[PDB]
């Protein structure tokens, strides 16, 4: 998406508002911060394009200020707009799911010790929901370790960093070692 | 589940047993216990029920597992609703059933008549690391030194004639 | 000048309050302080800056040693509020404290204790320690082993 | 004033010419020769030196024989070929150190600058350097003994400049260089322990003895400073150290890393050739 | 700002607890990362030759 | 009874008290240090014995 | 002690010196002022850490632990030398 520059306006397939519209969503979602930094945010194509609809503009700044009261409230129009579309019907579910988790892993990549209180501020949503959520994110989400509730406030631990790290080779190791003994089989026959 | 392998067997072959070994960690005893016995086919046919009559209980042991992965705080009402059993001593017994496994950890505490757990699924990472990749390193560099091994033999058995 | 020298012993200034009083009152040495405090403002300045001047001085002479002094039991044995003592970090950020280690809960301060590197700082003491060491047991026994050779 | 000399092996290989002339005398005590080298330089080189004649007595020991003349005509054509190298000090090949040797060194403090004092073995059975470079000063006794001559040791190494390098290299063809890798390196992790094993069980039985069942006021406080040195390391629990131990053993993963990686990429060609060769000579062979 | 990365720090809410830290061997993890995947292509195709040349 | 005689624990005031829980001490680091030196000598021989 | 638990406490110092616990700030402070100990304590909670001495004149139960000590240390060396090179001369040479 980055010749949207050199883009203009097509009636053979789809209009450019409508192209805008479409990569709006991979652009807010599959990219991270620095991402947005490093395109989207030093180019002036969505500066240019953000006066089409009040919509994007709003949907942009509440994500990138991290605020969910206004983004959970304009999550239903998100949500309708999303669904009956042609190619996009079949991925409404996964985006939703990898946004809600991509917004979950920003909040809690710079927060480590979270009370309850200022979380249901912050979300505007009630705790048994985000109880089941986070409880359903630790096993079958896998983003960071475990949460115990015994002080009634969220506490982290996350070594995912220093041993991790190097722990990461652990998994190419073991393929490595089911290959060699793949290549042990390939001996002599 | 099936992800890096892709053929037309597997799956077909998978497709009456996908819905309930999707639906065990869910772990609704109710239902799917006249779900499993009503499409039932290949699975039953296998014989004498055994491993099933054995996951018709294994499911809420795999469910208090899932408890056991979850928090620590037990509520009397809404975890033992959403478990469907409801009943103080069957509760704290069943998880006691379920520490005594061996297979995870949990620290128990009695207080105010609450059961809390420790629960730390934290990993060897800066505990005793030594004693705790020691045997992996071992093991691995016999595998590594057997491999080394594998690519000595053969080339003499290349060179043997020549 | 020799307790300002090196080695600074904690001592109450109540002592020194008499000595300089007296230091104003004779006249055979340094007579005119006087003039020296001639300006009523300047004397308070340079008076509060040198006493400043002074427990800045003993803390940094502190910093060296690891032996962890407990300011807050000190500030009590001085018999002083904290909050100068704030306003004296106020004047330690300026005066680089910015090596250090501190507490949220309470007031216990570590001047050293770092993050310590492996290959750096226990490796380096390591290094230092066990070369020292070996030659100086390389040293004095061979010495030995010359020396006990004059008896025969 | 000097913080380490420089020994030539072609000193230790003319006391090895001392023990060549001998020609079976039936007497055959220590020899003092006259060592030369540049005291210019702070650090002290030696290129070459010559012998003199040095005999003593059975019983007194304070009997001790030198040569002036023969001495200042040695030194005089030496330094009349070679003006780079003056003279320094003395050497015996004495395995003990005499009473007499203040006295013997002392001709050389008068007529000389400070001499340096070497002493080496007869029997070269010892397994730790041979050599001992012995400054001679005088220092402040901390016991108030009488101020005397005193020995102190200095360290030193032993090297060539260019050619005696390949001299002795060829005269040998029998010991290998420094040759990164297994053995070389393993070697020397098997035999050191030996080398601090005999040097070690040789020092602490005679210290041990000597200590309590001895006399003549050697000075023992700087012993007190050894057993000091001993206390250095008070069985340290490594708790501290476990991070390091860590580290280290990170390390360790990345060079199984590394060997597994390299061993699997060296692998390729072995079985490669070991098929599509073997397949390609059977098929052409008939 | 930590989310921007610009220095080595995290906050805290209930406790108020601040740490900092920093990870010097960065160039180790990812060059052996390298090698790995490298050599990881050439294990694959050589596989793929051994395939090739057998069946 | 029999329990009091067989699990050989003290009991308190109407209470069930356990110990020899979580109380082991680790090593001192150095034999396993020294079985890990073994480990690498056996590395030496593996690595190199036929050579 | 120059072993089992080297980690001591100001209860002893304060019962010796017959001083309060407010002067042996100033007291180890003139300690290090003399310059006769390195000893720097690194603790939070209340403990004393000790260092680096000279034995000076004589001690006679430092001296059966000197012998022993270094006996111990001696054997162990041994020890571990012909237990190395045992297999080590054998497998390598």
């Amino acid at each position: 998406f980055l010749d949207t520059v050199s883009t203009f306006t097509s009636y053979e397939l789809m209009d450019y508002k409508t192209f805008v519209t479409y990569t709006v969503y991979v652009s807010m979602i599959a990219l991270e911060r620095p991402d947005l930094r490093e395109k989207v945010i030093k180019g002036a194509e969505i500066l240019e394009v953000l006066h089409s609809l009040p919509a994007v503009r709003q949907y942009l700044f509440s994500l990138y200020e991290c605020r969910y009261s206004v983004f959970f409230q304009s999550l239903a129009v998100v949500e309708q707009e999303m669904k009956k579309d042609w190619l996009f019907a079949p991925h409404y579910r996964y985006y939703v799911r990898e946004m809600r988790i991509h917004a979950y892993s920003q909040l809690l990549e710079s927060y480590r010790s979270l009370t309850l209180g200022y979380m249901a501020e912050a979300f505007g949503v009630g705790v048994e929901f985000i109880d089941q959520e986070l409880s359903r994110f630790i096993a079958a989400g896998r983003l960071h370790c475990k949460i115990d509730k015994v002080n009634e406030i969220v506490e982290t631990n996350r070594p995912d960093s220093k041993n991790w790290q190097y722990q990461e080779t652990i998994k190419k190791g073991d393929l490595l070692l089911n290959r060699v003994q793949k290549l042990s089989r390939v001996i002599n026959m | 589940d099936r992800l890096q392998f892709r053929q037309p067997s597997l799956k077909r072959s998978l497709m009456p047993y996908f819905l309930l070994t999707q639906a065990v960690r869910t772990g609704n005893l109710a239902k799917f216990n006249q779900v499993l016995d009503q499409f039932g086919e290949k699975f039953q046919a296998d014989g004498t029920y055994t491993l099933i009559i054995r996951l018709r209980h294994n499911v809420i042991k795999t469910g208090v597992r899932m408890i056991s992965l979850s928090y620590s705080r037990i509520s009397l009402a809404d975890i033992a609703q959403k478990l469907q059993l409801d009943s103080p001593e069957d509760a704290e017994f069943i998880v006691a059933k379920a520490i005594r496994d061996g297979v995870i950890e949990a620290s128990i505490n009695h207080e105010k008549g609450y059961v809390q757990s420790k629960e730390m699924i934290d990993i060897y990472s800066t505990r005793e690391p030594q004693l705790a990749f020691h045997q992996r390193i071992s093991f691995c560099l016999d595998i590594h030194n057997m491999s080394v091994k594998a690519m000595r033999f053969p080339p003499k058995s290349y060179n043997k004639d020549l | 000048l020799l307790k300002l020298f090196t080695t600074m012993e904690l001592m109450r200034w109540s002592t020194l309050v008499e000595d300089y009083g007296m230091e104003l009152r004779k006249g055979s040495l340094e007579s005119p302080a006087t003039d020296v405090f001639g300006s009523t403002e300047e004397g308070e300045k340079r008076w509060k800056d040198l006493k400043n001047r002074v427990v800045e001085h003993n803390i940094r002479i502190m910093a060296k040693y690891y032996t962890r002094i407990t300011m807050k039991r000190m500030a009590q044995l001085l018999d002083l509020s904290v909050d100068e003592s704030e306003a004296f970090l106020s004047n330690l950020v300026v005066n680089k404290t910015i090596f250090a280690k501190v507490d949220r809960l309470a007031g216990i301060i570590n001047f050293q204790r770092p993050k310590d590197p492996n290959n750096l700082l226990n490796d380096w003491s390591q290094k230092l320690n066990s070369l020292m060491s070996l030659v100086n047991k390389t040293t004095h026994l061979i010495a030995k082993e010359e020396m006990i050779h004059n008896l025969q | 004033a000097v913080q380490k000399v420089v020994v030539h092996p072609l000193v230790l290989l003319s006391v090895v010419d001392h023990f060549n002339r001998i020609g079976k005398v039936g007497n055959q005590k220590r020899v003092v020769g006259v060592l030369l080298g540049s005291w210019q330089k702070k650090v002290l080189d030696v290129s070459n030196s010559f012998a003199v004649p040095f005999d003593e007595d059975d019983k007194d020991d304070s009997v001790w024989f030198l040569d002036h003349d023969y001495l200042e005509n040695m030194y005089g054509m030496f330094k009349k070929v070679n003006a780079r190298e003056r003279i320094v000090g003395w050497y015996h090949t004495g395995p003990k150190l005499h009473k007499n040797d203040i006295a013997i060194n002392e001709l050389m403090k008068r007529y000389c600058p400070n001499s340096v004092l070497v002493i080496i073995d007869v029997k070269p059975k010892d397994l730790g350097l041979p050599t001992e470079a012995y400054i001679s000063v005088e220092e402040v006794h901390d016991d108030g003994t009488p101020t005397s001559k005193t020995f102190e040791h200095v360290t030193s190494e032993i090297g060539a400049e260019e050619a005696e390098e390949v001299g002795v290299e060829h005269l040998l063809r029998d010991i290998k260089d420094t040759t990164v890798g297994t053995l070389s390196q393993r070697i020397t992790n098997q035999v050191h322990g030996l080398k601090g094993l005999n040097s070690k069980l040789l020092d602490i039985r005679s210290y041990l003895e000597k200590v309590a069942t001895g006399k003549l006021p050697i000075n023992h406080q700087i012993i007190y400073q050894l057993q000091d040195v001993f206390n250095l390391l008070p069985d340290v629990s490594l708790q501290e150290f476990v991070k390091a131990f860590y580290l280290k053993t990170n390390d360790q993963m990345v060079v199984v890393y590394l060997a597994s990686l390299i061993r699997s990429v060296v692998a390729l060609h072995n079985l490669i050739n070991n098929k599509i060769a073997n397949r390609d000579a059977e098929k052409k062979e008939g | 700002m930590i989310l921007d990365k610009k220095f080595h720090g995290i906050l805290d809410q209930g406790e108020g607890v601040l740490i900092i830290f920093d990870e010097p061997p960065v160039d180790k993890t990812y060059e052996a990362a390298l090698e790995t995947i490298q050599n990881m292509s050439k294990v694959v195709d050589s596989l793929y030759n051994k395939a090739k040349k057998l069946t | 009874t029999d329990y009091a005689k067989k699990r050989g624990w003290v009991l308190g005031p109407n209470n069930y008290y356990s110990f020899a829980s979580q109380q082991q001490k680790p090593e001192d680091t150095t034999i396993p240090s020294t079985e890990l030196a073994k480990q690498v000598i056996e590395y030496a021989r593996q690595l190199e014995m036929i050579v | 002690r120059p072993a089992n638990h080297r980690q001591l406490t100001f209860e002893e110092i304060a019962k010796s010196a017959k001083i309060t616990v407010n002067e042996v700030e100033l007291l180890v402070m003139k300690a290090l002022s003399v310059g006769l100990v390195k000893g720097s304590i690194d603790e939070v909670d209340k403990r004393v850490h000790m260092t680096w001495v000279q034995p000076r004149v004589l001690d006679l139960q430092q001296i059966k632990g000197m012998k022993d000590r270094l006996e111990f240390w001696c054997t162990d060396v041994k020890s571990m030398e012909m237990l190395v090179e045992h297999q080590a001369h054998d497998i390598l040479t």
